[PDB]
């Protein structure tokens, strides 16, 4: 295939490799303060990431940066189009990392409930706002002819209930691939709180995403994004069905798999478009006019090819080294 | 204002507050793995002592480096749609390696370090800290290429079919001299911050010691930090004049500023009419800023060789003088660091993408420069104030407490045990106070 569709394969990859690790990094982060209902328990519940989370925001780093080097107009136009969304994206990141690294510097309860309060609105805020963007990304943009978003007119407009609907799906599906892996990583009687709070989780995510998932692929997708779109929801009931069956190891698996399902969904309908145009007389951008260079993409290329699967390798090593599940003191 | 100057403003605050961190990380990763590499060769337990105290350091320090990084690469293409466009092509490339490798690397090894003590094996958890390290250095170069790039435009042609710089030499931009310049006067300036740090805090305690085995690791970590902040020193003088005399060719005006009035003659007249001289006092006062605070981290370094030369303990007045000099040391390189990139910021300006001045004669590159009012995305100024205003707020709450959270730290003191000990689960990643209340009793 051409470059430029294996650079919008590679960026899927990337959202898909972040929405996945950070997703239970979320799901994690939102249900410490539901599940714990304890000092013991919401601490080992936040160390469940603690060792490895940095690596999954790191996913999220590079996969800006690629979109920046692969398709600067992409990066441009996405991020000045959706100012505050991002704004808010990046200041609740800021908060949870704080309240994640320095959770243990200090050992007194007062620090600890600031440390939650952070963790909770790092956990909250971006799920939400991650959904209210790439619906709106799926959805359309009032795009220029010169490829610019206005962003104060664009802003009302994003307000709207496609973009609401995905926020609450996103939410939904990270709490529930969060609940999975605090299933997985966790032994004890955290293990068995999880499994308590599992029905309320479950039921969110397939009375959200399942609409989501579904309009998003009728709407706008193509003609198998409706098969998508089943196996994402088939997915989401695995895993949920999965962790009854304590199968927190294939829950994990299936909650992974209607995630990196839902990103290959609101990529597959958006190909060979990058960022479809709501203004008629704007123009919508692809893989070709919202591209870099072949001598860049062949740069990238080269770059990715060696590097990309080493830093999996030894992420995955790491994720092997913290396989030990985690237990709570009384 | 109009939303210009609010972005400028905006990115300023946040990447100093960032590059406020940064240093630290740079210099004192590399330090608390030679202590825990001593400790492991040597077996001595004040080694350990010192591992954990300067880790514990580390740690903070590392926490607020990575959210303040996060803003700044988005920020990019947030606030600067149009630059992200005209440069993603060739300038997206050394953000993307350094995501990849550096970041990848000392984000994942870090994690073993701080978790990872008992899990692997102790000469793996010294690797550990080292690729921490070596990955702080790599990202350092890969984000000083980026931004010589913007300083001094290579391995670039422009496309007017696109309107953009495009990417034609991999080889010329990774290799470019401004960052091959830049890049170890940088890791100079963070091994500066180290080890400044270092040596206040190890003689604030020898001194502190004294006054009240225990505390016998603050001598040989005042050594290491007496060592790194000489050889920093040194590193620093060589590499400044190297881009001092890079800098004289590839960016008259910079230094012009540090004539003013034939260059700016001679800009109009070449990329049509308006402004192109930078802030002549904020560049004249961060040039000289960039150097005093060198002459205090030195001053501190010389002080501290004289009281303590042959084991020595200073026991008058001198001790405490000593102890206050030590202390008012510190904040010197985070001050120096801030101000050299002050000034090489400031001193770019109009531009957000110099123009090569050997390109000016290539007209298939001479189109590579950009300004500041033409590369900024179009935005309601009251979303950059609200921006500006949220960041500003965050980050002053954020810094606010790292300055605590050190303080308490640092006043703990060395830990008790020389050890790692299964009982109370600390090792050489273990923070000093993660046992103890906000306030501890002694
Ligand atoms: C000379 C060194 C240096 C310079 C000039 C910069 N940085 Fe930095 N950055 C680092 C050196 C560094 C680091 C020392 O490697 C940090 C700080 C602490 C850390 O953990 O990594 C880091 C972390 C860091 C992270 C956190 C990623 C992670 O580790 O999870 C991001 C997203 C950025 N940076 C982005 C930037 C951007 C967008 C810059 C310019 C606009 C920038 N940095 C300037
Ligand atoms: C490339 C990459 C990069 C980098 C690395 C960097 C790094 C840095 N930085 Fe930067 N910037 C940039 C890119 C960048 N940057 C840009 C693009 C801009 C836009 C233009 C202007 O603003 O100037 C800025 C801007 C800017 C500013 C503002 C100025 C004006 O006026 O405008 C400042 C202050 C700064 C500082 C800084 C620092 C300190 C540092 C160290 C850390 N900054
Ligand atoms: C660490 C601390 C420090 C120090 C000490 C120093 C010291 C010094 N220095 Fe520096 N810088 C710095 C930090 C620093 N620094 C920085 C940060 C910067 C930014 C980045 C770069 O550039 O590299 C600079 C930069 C820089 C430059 C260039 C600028 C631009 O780029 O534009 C020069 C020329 C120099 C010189 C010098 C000298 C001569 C000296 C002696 C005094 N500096």
């Amino acid at each position: 295939m051409d470059h430029n569709t294996f650079w919008f394969i590679l960026i899927a990859f990337l959202f898909s490799g972040y929405f996945l690790l950070e997703g239970f990094d979320f799901g994690v982060g939102i249900l410490a303060p539901i599940i714990g209902k304890d000092s013991a328990a919401r601490n080992t519940v936040i160390r469940t990431i603690g060792p490895v989370w940095d690596g999954n925001e790191v996913w999220l780093i590079v996969a800006g940066g690629a979109l920046f080097a692969a398709f600067p107009e992409w990066y441009a136009t996405m991020f000045s189009g959706m100012y505050l969304p991002l704004f808010l994206v990046l200041v609740s990141l800021i908060i949870r990392v704080v309240g994640l690294e320095w959770r243990k510097k200090v050992d007194d309860p007062r620090w600890q409930k600031w440390s939650d309060r952070a963790i909770f609105i790092g956990s909250w805020t971006p799920p939400l706002m991650w959904g209210f963007i790439f619906a709106n990304i799926l959805r359309g943009m009032p795009i220029k002819a010169d490829h610019t978003i206005d962003a104060a007119a664009a802003l009302p407009g994003m307000v709207n209930v496609f973009a609401i609907l995905g926020a609450l799906a996103f939410t939904a599906l990270f709490a529930l691939h969060g609940l999975a892996f605090i299933r997985l990583k966790t032994a004890g009687r955290v293990r068995t709180d999880a499994a308590k709070a599992a029905p309320g989780v479950a039921l969110l995510a397939a009375v959200t995403g399942g609409p989501f998932v579904l309009w998003a692929a009728i709407a706008y997708g193509r003609s198998w994004s409706w098969i998508l779109a089943v196996l994402i929801i088939a997915a989401v009931l695995g895993g949920a069905f999965a962790l009854i069956k304590d199968r927190d190891g294939l829950s994990f698996l299936s909650t992974s798999v209607a995630v990196i399902g839902v990103v290959a969904l609101l990529f597959s309908s958006l190909f060979p478009n990058v960022m479809p145009t709501t203004l008629a007389d704007g123009v919508s951008l692809d893989i070709w006019n919202a591209s870099a260079s072949h001598y860049a993409l062949t740069i990238l290329t080269w770059t990715a090819a060696v590097i990309a699967p080493l830093v999996v390798l030894y992420q995955g090593w790491t994720y092997w080294v913290f396989r030990k599940r985690l237990h709570a003191e009384p | 204002m109009d939303v210009v100057d609010i972005a400028r403003w905006q990115f300023g605050i946040t990447t100093v507050y960032h590059f406020i961190f940064v240093p630290l990380t740079i210099g004192l990763a590399p330090l608390v793995a030679i202590m825990q590499t001593f400790w492991q060769v040597t077996g001595k337990e004040h080694w350990y002592r010192a591992t954990r105290f300067f880790g514990t350091v580390l740690l903070i320090n590392f926490a607020v480096g990575v959210a303040t990084g996060i803003v700044q690469e988005f920020q990019f293409g947030m606030n600067w749609s149009e630059y992200s466009r005209f440069v993603g092509d060739v300038f997206g490339g050394p953000l993307a390696l350094e995501g990849l490798i550096a970041f990848f690397l000392e984000s994942v090894f870090l994690g073993l370090w701080i978790f990872g003590w008992g899990k692997i094996p102790g000469w793996l958890h010294t690797a550990s800290i080292w690729i921490v390290a070596i990955a702080t250095n790599i990202s350092a170069y890969f984000i000083i290429v980026a931004n010589s790039f913007m300083q001094h435009p290579v391995g670039a042609e422009y496309n007017p079919e696109t309107g953009r710089a495009e990417l034609t030499d991999f080889w010329a931009l990774l290799t470019n001299s401004t960052a091959l310049a830049a890049f170890p006067h940088a890791v100079a300036g963070g091994f500066l911050t180290a080890g400044t740090f270092v040596l206040g805090i190890s003689g604030w305690w020898i001194i502190r010691a004294h006054r009240q085995s225990k505390h016998s690791m603050h001598r040989p970590a005042l050594w290491v930090g007496w060592w790194t902040t000489v050889v920093s020193s040194v590193a620093l003088f060589i590499t400044g004049d190297t881009q001092a005399k890079l800098m004289f060719v590839q960016q008259p005006m910079k230094m012009a500023s540090a004539g003013v009035n034939q260059l700016q003659a001679a800009a109009e007249q070449a990329y049509g009419p308006g402004n192109y001289s930078p802030n002549l006092f904020v560049t004249y006062w961060s040039f000289r800023a960039m150097i005093g605070l060198m002459l205090g981290s030195l001053a501190i370094a010389a002080i501290a060789w004289l009281l303590l030369r042959k084991k020595r303990t200073p026991t008058g007045k001198i001790a405490r003088l000593f102890q206050i000099g030590s202390l008012i040391a510190i904040p010197f390189p985070f001050l120096a660091n801030s101000a050299g990139w002050i000034f090489t910021e400031m001193g770019r300006q109009p531009w957000v993408v110099h123009p090569n001045p050997e390109s000016a004669g290539d007209a298939r590159t001479e189109m590579i420069r950009m300004t500041v009012d033409m590369g900024v995305s179009d935005h309601a100024p009251w979303q950059v104030w609200l921006t500006l205003i949220g960041f500003t707020i965050l980050y002053l709450i954020l810094f606010v407490v790292w300055v605590w959270l050190i303080r308490r730290a640092v006043l703990i003191g060395p830990p008790e045990e020389g050890a790692p000990s299964v009982e109370a689960k600390t090792g050489p990643a273990t923070p000093i106070g993660s046992d103890m209340p906000m306030t501890p009793l002694q």
